[PDB]
DNA sequence: CTTGACAAAAGTGTTAAATTGTGCTATACTGGGAGCTGTCACGGATGC
């Protein structure tokens, strides 16, 4: 679930992302984060109840 | 057009070799594609057979043809925009179309610059970025490790 | 896979998400170098 | 407890090197954004 909703905000990490920008050089290489994901999903494992 | 195993660039990313000939499906009834590779990434690629000429994807120079790049770095220079944003868009922009000739000369003047005046922490990176897609090329077409590129780019200079 | 919806170019590449922490032998985890553990929860099942 | 000599601790003057504060970039960008639940009792203002 929690992966869910945190790939959820990396999604935003995505679809905004991808326009700021040039489609010439694009790659979900410079598309992608981490933070967003990896810390939501290192936040259930700990401050959670 | 693009054989099996032709080895050209697939710009911006960088050198590799391409894989032939695919079927994938995208929209309606699956079009012909050239499944691409590349040396150090491990991600595959997949090229319209419609158009791959003017798409981006382009063939390597040839071995005959490095003479005149590495002279469009030694000597080579080209104009750039007065305000630092409309540079770095330039510069940008060289770095996306991959012709090897553009980014050569840009690469050259940029340089040129970095030797005289300065360099500001954006055009240098940018600076080095031509300068290593230059050496994968130059690597590619003269079948020699990165080395020894970047080793004809510093005999170029010094 | 990143695919142009003009050029119909399939751009394909495989990306690093992160570290998530996985499961050990008697049902575990360690985080933070300590050994926790995730209690079971429960509610009223979705529905009518 | 005293005088001169002298080493170091300390004072001060002037600069080089760093740190920090400011202004501006010109194609065109022109009304957000995120959701949450399974009380309960009474007192007061407020809408019927």
């Amino acid at each position: 679930d929690q992966f869910r909703v945190g790939l959820a905000r990396l999604a935003r990490g995505v679809r905004e992302r991808m326009v700021m920008g040039s489609p010439d050089t694009l790659t979900p290489a410079k598309l992608v984060n981490s933070r967003p994901l990896e810390a939501a999903l290192r936040e259930f494992f700990s401050r959670s109840q | 057009e693009f054989r099996p195993g032709d080895k050209v660039v697939l710009p911006p990313y960088g050198v590799g070799v391409v894989a032939g000939i695919a079927q994938r499906s995208v929209s309606g009834v699956s079009r012909a594609y050239y499944q691409v590779d590349f040396p150090g990434s491990r991600s595959k690629a997949y090229v319209p057979v419609e158009a791959p000429h003017s798409v981006g994807l382009r063939k390597a120079l040839a071995p005959e043809e490095v003479p005149v790049i590495l002279d469009l770095l030694k000597n080579g220079r080209m104009p750039l925009p007065k305000q630092w944003a409309a540079r770095h868009r330039k510069t940008s922009e060289i770095l996306a179309d991959g012709n090897p000739y553009r980014i050569a000369q840009m690469a050259g003047q940029l340089r040129a610059w970095e030797v005289e005046r300065g360099l500001p922490d954006l055009d240098r990176q940018a600076l080095r970025r031509a300068i290593h897609l230059l050496a994968e090329e130059v690597a590619q077409s003269l079948e020699i490790t990165v080395q020894e590129a970047k080793r004809l780019f510093e005999e170029a200079w010094g | 896979q990143l695919i142009h919806k003009d050029t119909g170019l399939i751009k394909e590449d495989e990306v690093f998400l992160g570290h998530l922490p996985l499961m050990t032998e008697d049902g575990s985890f360690i985080i933070n170098g300590a050994d926790r553990v995730i209690v079971s929860q429960i509610h009223r099942s979705p529905g009518v």
